[PDB]
């Protein structure tokens, strides 16, 4: 309608709160099968180790929730009538948070199924997998920080 | 204003400067890499040799150090008063695309080199030049794209 | 008439890229997804009378 | 294949389609100039501050399941490594921090400007430079967390084979994690003297 | 490139087959053994190395040359099934072409048995375990081999294997069966040969081929020999025996099947560097498992590489054959051929 | 006819319709299939264990409720005069739950294939499998809400 | 702004420049690494053949100095303002000089890696390994021809 | 410029002069890689017959000297100002010789690998290979029939 204001521009966020709940929920897919096969494997033989290997299923689900946490911030910022330079921004929120958490899942389902399955060959390795298993769960939370800093700027001083 | 003067120019030529980084540490990385699994794969047996083989990841390095000069000169002739031809332009984006690929050709060169005769190097240690012959033939690949990213540079502006 | 075009409007392409960037990632999760294989040894039951 | 297939029967499109409009004298429709100028300098500067952080993430979570998954089958029969070739994931992570002290940066140069100055010379200027910098820093970081874990699921292979070879290998851990810090100055460089749209 | 996807499947295996080497003995460790008195203070000394606690639950007169070489095989057994168990993909494949070599083995074994007419218990002990399938005892009803073939033989995946093997006799012998036994071997290692080819990527596609290339070479060595002893074999007959994937094929098995004597056997060796010598001086026998030692040493200066796998339980045979015959000299209280140990770690 | 409402809206809206129900059918097929074969391997055995076992087939299916539930909402909002804005609405809405609960549908077929045959050796790993499965079906709950929030937005306050 | 000579001119130019650096130090590479790998296998055995087997390498270095001459020489001819012909015509001497010191590579590393290795067993092999690497260092040689005459004419009877 | 000769018409000649050297040079690359492999085994244990089996190099080599003289003969007819009738058959004279070079190349290794590791084994095949490699040397002769009555229709009778 106006150089300003087109009729295309809520698309890139619509698009954008999408695409932060698909590709945090794939990565949290990807990590809870994969681990989640290991705990299938192990608690045969060692069935006392049920409770504490299902921390990497935890880790995971977690990803998934900062994604939520963005779709609905961006949610509320869109309009029938809003501006371009807003719409990129819900844009580049979904996609940090999205592209971030997708890649901290799979890695927390690669190193959640091998530490549940050495742990119990070596009571003493299971310490050296919650360490290296929070250094993939902040890695979704970088993503989150930057979605967070863009959306402030969204509707200020717009006209 | 000016027809040799378009506002899209800048485009090129940040492009070159983008390709003389991500193209030259992609060859950095490839020899490192492979270097390094054939100086720890001996260390199981013969530990003595591992101070004297690191000649192929300081090679490496030096290929890094090649495009981030190239970077730098085209940044400097960059800037939003400066009126920037597309000339210009075309000849910064050729800069980055020489060295880039000059260095990515000279990193997977030194990486299997460096491999196989690391690994071999712990049965004999009469073929230890041969190998560092052999090295400085795949470093003066990535001289040779940055002798003339240098020119270029020096002709867009003028 | 200094128009991109009227079909190929630059709305239109500034759309087609991103949906062409986005498809990409998703492409790329679903390969890895796919081969996903499960570790059937730990599950099934073996014995042997040679062994054992 | 398939999918090699499309990628031959794309090239194949775009030939016919170039030379359909060369012949008939309609060359210049296909013009990448005005694509350049009548697109908006936002997309192109909110891509790069995503593609930064996002590129940034994938390497260092690559090198962190590479590493992490050598040293916890290591772990097994010599348990005392895991606190030690911890070092490894710290070189791994950090390159996702570059990424993030970009995008503080770039986010401050995010400003509304007027529709008559939009498509002017300074605020294209300054889309073109946010895109190259954010790839630039993006890619490169993606590089140099895949190499450092390759390197660092070597040297907890080693150290569990003895203790004096871990010190000796992380000399190479070394050089590979200076690759991210050349890139992170490279696109300061770059957007110095890009300016806030106006 | 080599460690780029290797780690999504295979990080965790390669790591803990990685710490099973270095409880390989080394040289230094087979000498304290050497100069040991009894089997009682031979258990003591291998308490320090990485088999452990063993032989806790057995007592003084119980030891035996016999049991010690039982419960050292036994715990490599339970750690390759362990290593099978976490494996998916082509590397549960791959794992499963390494058993199929040793229930031909045991196919060989039981049949063998039947001739004789012995009992299947007294044969049972006899067999190797990673060469178990659920109707190996089965193979003790049936003389005929298309009986046994049909009835017994087609479920299992050596069923592709006995094309070129009905040609037996109604009665069936010693002499037959061998023939039988070296067939088999023919094609699975051209089977478990264009496997790696096409599926297992490289560095490892190159170290196996080596690896499988010595297994050919040895056995093509060992058939002609073994002829020497029969009266007189049809040459055309030996080709379909030998495989076709080393060094010596082509040019080599053509003479090595018109080899009438020793000395003609020499002829097709020593166009070959590699075997040039074995021939000429020593022990033959001696001179492959040196052989062996050696590849299997240069396949671990790799990295992101699946042939470890074989590479290590070769290793760990060959310690365990080392154990078995310093202990003999033990109890025998002969010590002139102690020292006949070989290592290369 | 109008600048804010053209003739092609409504083609974005029906595929929002079309893809919610397609790709949680696919995810809980996918389910059922990989989940049913393990049922009919250990229930030869001990079919003592069939009515226990079913339930990864439950959960397959009640993702492919939450894509009806979407489908039906939007149908109601379709018209052949309406925003372009509300077609952007309703196709962001049919993907998030659609893609979501595609990822839910992977992992409840790995888990369940892998955890009904471990409890056909152990039947204390039943309680894990159980827990395990519920990370995974909240994958695509959290999609629904994203969805509802937006159709929510998608007809107020538009010209 | 004339017709004959455009402003995008130089760029076809450019891309000779450059096409002449990237296929022959991929060419060069490639030779010089697997040559590279078949004298140090040998040399294990026989470490007095090094300074003789180091041949094969040196002929690839040959290979990327012929297209150093190229672009060092096109380079000298480019300017703001020149014709669309002086362009066409550097691009076919950078793709000729690539593309051809591409495929002496190829021929080069292939010829080496077996030279070498059959040189250490019968040492009259020599001398025929390197006719063969003249028959593939001469193929880079004509491509070099064929760019000093297409560059001679670039700038010759042109407006 | 001109209707008839328009100022892209150099284009497709400069393309057409690269392609005969560059499609050859790969031919003729594949021939004495392959054929070089196999004369480097034989020649281990008979070195006598070294020289006779260079003959296959040979004739690879001379399909890289027909793309040659093609190559010269099209820089001597370029020009700024010439029609595009002069400018599509020097493409058509470039793909020929080209791409029939690139044909005789892989014949030529193919056979020359097979016949000269056969005919250590037996000396009279060496006539029938050679025999055989004469009806794939001469696809590449027919490919430059067809190149030089191009060429030399290329300037006749045109404006
Ligand atoms: C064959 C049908 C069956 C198969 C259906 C599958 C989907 C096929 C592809 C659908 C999208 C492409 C067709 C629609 C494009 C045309 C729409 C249109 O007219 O919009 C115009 C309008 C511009 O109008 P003006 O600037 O005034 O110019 C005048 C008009 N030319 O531009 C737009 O609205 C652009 C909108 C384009 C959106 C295209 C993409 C839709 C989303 C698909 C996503 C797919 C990838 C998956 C994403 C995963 C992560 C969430
Ligand atoms: C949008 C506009 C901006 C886009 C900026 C993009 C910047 C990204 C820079 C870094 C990208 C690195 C990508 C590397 C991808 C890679 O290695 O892919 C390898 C992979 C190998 O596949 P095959 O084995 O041949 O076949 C499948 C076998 N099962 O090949 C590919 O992915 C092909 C490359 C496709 C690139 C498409 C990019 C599209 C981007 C959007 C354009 C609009
Ligand atoms: C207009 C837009 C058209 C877009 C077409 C997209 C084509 C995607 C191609 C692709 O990646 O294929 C999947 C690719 C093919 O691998 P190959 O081994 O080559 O398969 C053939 C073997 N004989 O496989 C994978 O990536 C893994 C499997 C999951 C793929 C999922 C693909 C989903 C594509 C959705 C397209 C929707 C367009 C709208
Ligand atoms: C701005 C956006 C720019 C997009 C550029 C996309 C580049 C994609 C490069 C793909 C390279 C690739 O995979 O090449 C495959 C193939 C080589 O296959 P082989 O290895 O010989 O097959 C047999 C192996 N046993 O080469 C090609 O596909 C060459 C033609 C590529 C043309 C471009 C394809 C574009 C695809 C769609 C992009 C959107
Ligand atoms: C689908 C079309 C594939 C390419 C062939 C085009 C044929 C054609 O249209 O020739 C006439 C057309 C003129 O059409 P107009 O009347 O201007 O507009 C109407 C266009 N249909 O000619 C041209 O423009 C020349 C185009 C040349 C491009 C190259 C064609 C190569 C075709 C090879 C096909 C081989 C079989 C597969
Ligand atoms: C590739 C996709 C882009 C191709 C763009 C081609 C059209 C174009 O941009 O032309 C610009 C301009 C002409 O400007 P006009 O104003 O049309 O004419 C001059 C009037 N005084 O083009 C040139 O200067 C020549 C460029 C030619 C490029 C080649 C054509 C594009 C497709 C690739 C062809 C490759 C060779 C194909 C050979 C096929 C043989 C089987
Ligand atoms: C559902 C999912 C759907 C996904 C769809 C995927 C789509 C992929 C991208 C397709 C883009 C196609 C663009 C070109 C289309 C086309 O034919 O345009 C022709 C059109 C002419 O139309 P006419 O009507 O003849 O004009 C008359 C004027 N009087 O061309 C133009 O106007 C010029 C358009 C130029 C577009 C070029 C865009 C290239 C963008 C590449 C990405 C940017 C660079 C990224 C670099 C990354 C480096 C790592
Ligand atoms: C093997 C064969 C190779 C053949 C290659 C053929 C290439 C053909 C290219 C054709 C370019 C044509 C350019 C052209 O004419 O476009 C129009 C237009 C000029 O229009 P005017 O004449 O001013 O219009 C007047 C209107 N009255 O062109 C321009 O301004 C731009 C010229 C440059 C084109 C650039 C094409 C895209 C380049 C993308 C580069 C991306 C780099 C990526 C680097 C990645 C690093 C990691
Ligand atoms: C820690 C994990 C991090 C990665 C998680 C996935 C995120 C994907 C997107 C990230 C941004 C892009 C960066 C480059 C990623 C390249 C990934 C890659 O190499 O993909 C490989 C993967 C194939 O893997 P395989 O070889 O089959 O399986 C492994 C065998 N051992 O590549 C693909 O599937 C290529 C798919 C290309 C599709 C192109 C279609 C584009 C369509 C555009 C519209 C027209
Ligand atoms: C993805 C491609 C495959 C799926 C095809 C989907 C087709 C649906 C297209 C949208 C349907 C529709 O309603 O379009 C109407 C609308 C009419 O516009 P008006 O200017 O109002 O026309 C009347 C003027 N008097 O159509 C258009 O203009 C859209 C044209 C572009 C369609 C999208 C093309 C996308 C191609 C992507 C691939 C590129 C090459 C690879
Ligand atoms: C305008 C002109 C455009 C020209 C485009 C050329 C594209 C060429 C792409 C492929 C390059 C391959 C590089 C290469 O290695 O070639 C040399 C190499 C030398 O032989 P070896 O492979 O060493 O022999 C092994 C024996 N066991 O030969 C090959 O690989 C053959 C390459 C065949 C490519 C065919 C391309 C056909 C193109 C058709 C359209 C034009
Ligand atoms: C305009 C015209 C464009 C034409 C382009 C043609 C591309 C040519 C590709 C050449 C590929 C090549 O070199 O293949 C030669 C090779 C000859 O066999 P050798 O390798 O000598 O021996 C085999 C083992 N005994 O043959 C092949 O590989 C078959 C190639 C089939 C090509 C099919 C092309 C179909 C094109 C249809 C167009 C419409």
């Amino acid at each position: 309608m106006t150089e300003l204001c087109p009729v295309y521009a809520p698309f890139f966020g619509a698009i954008g709160c999408a695409s932060a709940i698909i590709f945090t929920s794939l990565g949290a897919a990807y990590g809870t099968a994969k681990s989640g096969v290991g705990i299938c494997a192990t608690c045969v033989l060692r069935p006392d180790l049920l409770f504490k290997n299902i921390v990497p299923v935890i880790m995971a689900g977690i990803i998934a929730i900062y994604g939520l946490v963005v779709s609905v911030l961006v949610c509320y910022s869109l309009g029938q009538k809003q501006a371009l330079y807003t719409g990129f921004i819900q844009l580049g929120a979904g996609l940090s948070v999205g592209l971030s958490g997708l890649a901290a899942g799979f890695a927390i389902g690669i190193v959640g199924d091998a530490g549940v399955r050495g742990s119990s060959q070596q009571p003493r390795l299971f310490v050296g997998m919650i360490l290296i298993l929070i250094f993939a769960e902040v890695l979704g939370l970088y993503g989150l920080i930057v979605a967070l800093l863009l959306n402030s700027r969204a509707t200020q001083d717009v006209v | 204003s000016n027809i040799y003067a378009p506002l899209y120019a800048p485009f090129f030529g940040f492009a070159g400067c983008a390709a003389a980084m991500v193209l030259s540490c992609l060859g950095a990385a490839i020899g490192t890499a492979k270097s390094g699994i054939g100086i720890a794969g001996i260390g199981t047996f013969k530990p003595e040799l591992i101070m004297k083989s690191l000649i192929p990841v300081v090679m490496s390095g030096i290929l890094a150090i090649y495009g981030l000069v190239v970077a730098v000169l085209i940044a400097g002739n960059l800037s939003p008063t400066e009126d920037y031809t597309l000339f210009n332009g075309f000849m910064h984006l050729s800069c980055g695309l020489c060295v880039g690929f000059a260095c990515l050709s000279s990193g997977y060169a030194i990486g299997m080199v460096g491999d196989v005769g690391v690994r071999k190097y712990m049965h004999q240690p009469r073929l230890f030049v041969g190998i560092v012959l052999i090295l400085i033939f795949s470093e003066v690949l990535g001289l040779y794209g940055m002798i003339v990213a240098l020119i270029l540079n020096t002709r867009g502006s003028e | 008439d200094d128009i991109l075009s009227s079909i190929w409007t630059e709305g239109l392409l500034m759309c087609l890229i991103v949906s062409a960037l986005l498809l990409f990632i998703l492409i790329v999760a679903l390969s890895w997804i796919s081969n996903l294989d499960i570790t059937y040894g730990a599950l099934e039951k073996s014995t042997n009378p040679i062994k054992k | 294949s398939f999918s090699h297939f499309l990628y031959y029967l794309v090239l194949i499109v775009v030939i016919v389609y170039g030379l359909y409009k060369l012949f008939t004298g309609h060359g210049s429709d296909i013009n990448f100039g005005k694509f350049l100028l009548r697109t908006s300098p936002y997309m192109w500067a909110n891509l790069g501050i995503a593609l930064c952080v996002g590129l940034s993430v994938v390497g260092a979570a690559w090198g962190i399941f590479i590493t992490g998954s050598s040293m916890i089958g290591a772990g097994v029969r010599a348990p005392r490594i895991t606190t030690k070739n911890l070092i490894s994931i710290i070189f791994c992570e950090v390159v996702a921090i570059y990424g993030l002290i970009i995008a503080i940066v770039f986010s401050s140069k995010l400003t509304v400007a007027t529709a008559e100055n939009m498509y002017s010379k300074s605020n294209l200027y300054t889309g073109y430079s946010l895109f190259w910098a954010g790839i630039t820093v993006g890619a490169s970081n993606l590089i140099c967390g895949i190499a450092v874990g390759i390197t660092g699921a070597t040297a907890a292979i080693s150290d569990a084979a003895d203790s004096a070879l871990f010190v000796k290998i992380l000399v190479i851990e070394i050089f590979g994690s200076i690759l991210g810090l050349l890139g992170l100055i490279v696109g300061l460089l770059m957007a110095g003297k890009a300016s806030e749209f106006q | 490139m080599e460690g780029v996807y290797f780690n999504i499947d295979n990080g965790f295996i390669e790591g803990v087959v990685r710490g099973y080497r270095n409880g390989l003995l080394s040289n230094n460790q087979y000498i304290n053994l050497t100069q040991c008195d009894t089997l009682e203070d031979l258990k003591l000394q291998l308490s320090s190395t990485d088999y452990g606690n063993f032989l806790s639950s057995v007592s003084s007169e119980s030891l035996t040359t016999s049991l010690i070489q039982e419960y050292a095989s036994s715990k490599l057994y339970h750690e390759f099934n362990y290593i099978r168990d976490q494996s998916s993909g082509s590397t549960r494949k791959f794992m499963d072409y390494i058993t199929y070599g040793y229930m031909i083995d045991n196919v060989a074994l039981m049949i063998t048995g039947t001739i004789h007419d012995r009992d299947k218990g007294e044969i049972l002990q006899r067999c190797h375990p990673l060469g178990w399938f659920d109707t190996l005892p089965t193979l003790s009803v049936a003389t005929d081999l298309e009986s046994l073939y049909e009835t017994v033989l087609v479920d299992t995946p050596l069923a592709p294997y006995f094309k070129n093997c009905f040609d037996t006799a109604e009665e069936l012998d010693d002499m037959n069966i061998e023939i039988i036994r070296n067939k088999l071997y023919k094609a699975y290692l051209e089977d478990f040969y264009n496997f790696v080819t096409e599926e297992i990527p490289e560095p490892a596609k190159e170290c196996m081929q080596t690896l499988l290339g010595f297994e050919a070479d040895r056995r093509s060595i060992n058939i002609a020999l073994n002829s020497l002893q029969s009266s007189d074999i049809d040459p055309d007959l030996k080709s379909d025996l030998l495989p076709n994937i080393g060094k010596l094929y082509p040019l080599a098995t053509f003479h090595l099947a018109q080899a009438q004597d020793f000395e003609g056997v020499r002829a097709a060796l020593a166009n070959v560097y590699e075997y040039r010598g074995f021939l000429e001086t020593g022990n033959l026998e001696d001179h492959f498992y040196q052989l062996e030692m050696e590849l299997c040493r240069d396949a671990f200066t790799q990295q992101f590489a699946i042939s470890t796998v074989w590479a290590w339980m070769k290793s760990k045979e060959q310690e365990v054959r080392n154990i078995t015959w310093i202990a003999e000299c033990i109890a025998q209280n002969q010590r002139e051929r102690i020292n006949n140990y070989i290592s290369v770690y």
